[PDB]
């Protein structure tokens, strides 16, 4: 089907496989969710094509581990999986990103910018 | 002067709202519909229906902004009936090295033909 | 230089008068039919059977002025009888700047193929 | 910049010598055919089949200069048999100021492929 | 100005892998196959299936490079099953004076969508 | 169907929403119809696009409240609505509309004179 | 069907019709055919268009009386009829074409012309 | 079938009625096939377009008689036929042309290098 954010609560076979094509580095399990440890995947076509890990602690939520799998970027997949992130959790009204791992610093913060987040120091912010 | 052929933009699953053989053939749409998907009123369209397998081609006309309407009018009206989900779609030429950048404009759709999403971009299929 | 698909002119529920099998394979149309329409003579044409359900393309030549004749001609003619109800319409091309203003040049018939009325526009569709 | 779609050419009722699935796809037509009605090699052409009243598109490859060879090549094969008559079009792009002056290239066959008479315009029906 | 339309590229006989009525219409072809036949992305496409006959035009999406995916999605999956052979082409428009000259890129396929061969022209069938 | 000018006599429980759309300001019965007190209305798709009330003494006729739904507009409506409502009247030699309620007074003159109405004082006549 | 030169020697009724509208000032019978007066016409889906009478003496051969309905003029179906009689009549070396009844005598010799003919005092003649 | 490069080892009627308009100066038998005496083959819908005859003696191998059918040149048939039969013979190192009865020695020049070969007296090599 279309290009579907979802949350991650159970994984199926497929997902394990998906998973570790986008985080080869992760072993899930190691992969803890629960209410404020949560996963949110782009689905598309019975697959995922990116993932990110977001920690909530009430009104500031943490972003981390964001990536599209390179095959299918600057298709928007990104933008639309943060997208659906932020809106699917109305009650975070500062969110931070941090810098860590990320291959190219210049292109993700040129991605951050135009999800309307500001560069930091050590990472991004969008703290309305 | 190589001229390719492209996808300009689609309406992904909307619902068929009328189908009638008197009506004046065309393909009727909601003007918000149009302008999301870059069609134009008098421009032909692709229709292909997911409910029973038809393709065919006509043009569309508008419907009144935000009614919702998918109207498939006249001889059309052979080739869907009220409630099927079908892709609508419209094709423009440009120039090779145009159609290398060209992004079309895609809208998707759930429900009662609520537009859910719009994009310039279909993902890759992986396996 | 993106370049648009637009409706150039149709007749609308023209009657057929001819169906041959081994008449030469085109449509003809009275020419007076072809004017209001703006089709030219070797035009390609889209026909869509509002009796049959059936849409083919082929290409238009001239019936003599005022004959009323819609003769669908060779093997056009295993997809229209004498007696249906086909509407006709030809496509051009035009860059997007001009399709925006374009006006089609539409003609409607009642009876025996009397013109009723030409027009530059289709309404919209209400709910 | 209106740009019509007009009758390029056509062969006019020529009969199906092969038509095999396993052969390489597409239409396969005598060099002096194609030349009579200005095909080109790699052309686009419909198919319009008098004998079973199917209509396809696909594209010309070249026959041996006088062998008389019409094929219809892998999966066309599906839509045409040997001896079946069909008429093959090709259409081309053109300004309207162009197109009402313009005259396709017809050409007639009757018997085993026997080309009979090539011509610059159809005529008139009358009544 | 007469402006052809001419064969741009094939795929020949690729074997379907997917075929899925819920999946995005469109057909998504591996990249190494788009880039031999040089389709584009979002380019339309013609789709002929040898196994059933059929015969379908849609556009073409990405699928990840060195898959060998032949994905067709949507309504399109009315049209084909998984393991059919299709033959997939699109077509550009060039002006007469270019399309005299104009060498189509093909890729023959074997096996499960072994790509054995890339080429600039199809022979010329004899007798 | 395609654009049919009708002549309105009896009205449906369709006609009576599209008029109240039409002609927000009337709230029907108010519409008395009689021989020489008419409705004339555009229909296109089952629905109403367009009407006009007409008044006829017989060799002299009047029109007021002519209005085309703001969403088709420019489209050949109003002139075909008004084309018909002449043509099925051929005994009136003196038209007049008045300008009563016409909320763009150039637009209606422009429109006007294209019917070949002459711009007077008050509103419009054709008086052949 | 095609365009197709046909030689005339029984009338059908749609032939007679046909005949007078291509010829209004003959009333037929007057049209006696037989081996050296001849009439061929050109068919097109199933009616005449154009019509000749050809009278033979032989090595010598007259034309008289060459008309294509004004309606379908300057599609090629002249030059098509005067081939096929030509061709048909390859005993002929001398034909000659009077210029009676001849419309516009500029127009008659520009399309004599193009099929072969010499114009002359009084007509046009192609004696090979 | 698309175009297909066959080693021939037996021939059907239909293969010497096409290698007789490809060889109309050999007349086979006369074609002795063997293990080092190999003849390969154009095959397209059914017909054979091009032919070769190869010469094997381990390392070295030996060409001659290349001809494509004329109706069929410049569409990649000799190409493929040569590229085929040196990737079907890996042993050999060295490959032979003579000119022997090249009717365009210009023409096959500009063949032969396109493929690697160069030329020299008398024919054309490629011994990698
Ligand atoms: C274990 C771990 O995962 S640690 C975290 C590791 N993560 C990384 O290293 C990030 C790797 N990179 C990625 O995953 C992706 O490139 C992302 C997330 C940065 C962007 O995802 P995408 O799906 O490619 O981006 P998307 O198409 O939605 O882009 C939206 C906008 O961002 C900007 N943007 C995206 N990519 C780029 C680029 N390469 N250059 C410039 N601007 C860009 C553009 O404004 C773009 O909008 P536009 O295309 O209309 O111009
Ligand atoms: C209670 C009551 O109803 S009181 C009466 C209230 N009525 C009003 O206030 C009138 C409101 N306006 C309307 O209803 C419409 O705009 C009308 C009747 C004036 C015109 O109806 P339309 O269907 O839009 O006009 P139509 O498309 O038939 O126009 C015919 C011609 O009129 C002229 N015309 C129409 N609209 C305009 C315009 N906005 N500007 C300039 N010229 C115009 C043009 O010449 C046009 O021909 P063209 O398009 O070939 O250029
Ligand atoms: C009782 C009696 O019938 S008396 C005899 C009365 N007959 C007349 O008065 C003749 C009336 N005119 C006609 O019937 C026709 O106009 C004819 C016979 C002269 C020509 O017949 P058509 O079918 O129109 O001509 P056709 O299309 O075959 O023309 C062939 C060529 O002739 C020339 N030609 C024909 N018409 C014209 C024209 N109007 N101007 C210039 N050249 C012309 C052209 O070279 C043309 O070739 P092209 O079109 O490739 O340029
Ligand atoms: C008994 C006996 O047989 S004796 C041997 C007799 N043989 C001869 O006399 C050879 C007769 N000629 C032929 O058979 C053919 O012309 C051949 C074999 C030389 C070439 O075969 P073709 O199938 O036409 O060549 P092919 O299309 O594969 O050409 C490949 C490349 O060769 C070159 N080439 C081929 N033909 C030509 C030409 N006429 N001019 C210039 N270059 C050429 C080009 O580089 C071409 O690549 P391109 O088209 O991408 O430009
Ligand atoms: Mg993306
Ligand atoms: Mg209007
Ligand atoms: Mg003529
Ligand atoms: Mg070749």
């Amino acid at each position: 089907m279309k290009l579907t954010i979802i949350r991650l609560e159970k994984f199926s076979d497929q997902d394990r496989i998906d998973l570790q094509k986008i985080w080869p580095e992760y072993s899930p399990s190691s992969l803890q969710v629960d209410d404020n440890h949560r996963i949110y995947a782009a689905r598309f076509n019975e697959r995922l094509l990116a993932a990110v890990r977001v920690t909530l602690s009430g009104t500031e939520g943490a972003l981390d581990s964001l990536r599209v799998r390179e095959v299918t970027r600057r298709r928007g997949v990104g933008q639309y999986l943060l997208e659906e992130v932020l809106r699917n959790n109305p009650g975070v009204s500062c969110w931070w990103m941090a810098d860590a791992g990320v291959e190219d610093r210049g292109v993700m913060t040129a991605f951050m910018q135009a999800l309307g987040f500001t560069a930091q120091q050590g990472g991004w912010e969008k703290c309305s | 002067s190589m001229i390719r052929t492209m996808l300009q933009g689609k309406l992904h699953r909307v619902k068929v709202t009328h189908a009638d053989l008197h009506y004046e053939g065309s393909c009727a749409i909601d003007q918000d519909f149009l302008d999301a998907a870059g069609i134009l009123e008098n421009e032909a369209i692709d229709i292909w229906n997911v409910t029973n397998g038809k393709r065919f081609s006509v043009y569309a006309i508008a419907a009144e902004r935000g009614s919702r309407i998918i109207s498939v009018n006249g001889a059309a009206a052979h080739c869907a009936s009220v409630g099927d989900i079908v892709i609508i779609a419209s094709f423009v030429t440009m120039p090779d090295e145009e159609a290398r950048t060209w992004r079309p404009n895609v809208a998707y759709f759930e429900g009662d033909n609520e537009m859910k999403r719009t994009a310039k971009a279909i993902p890759v299929q992986v396996a």
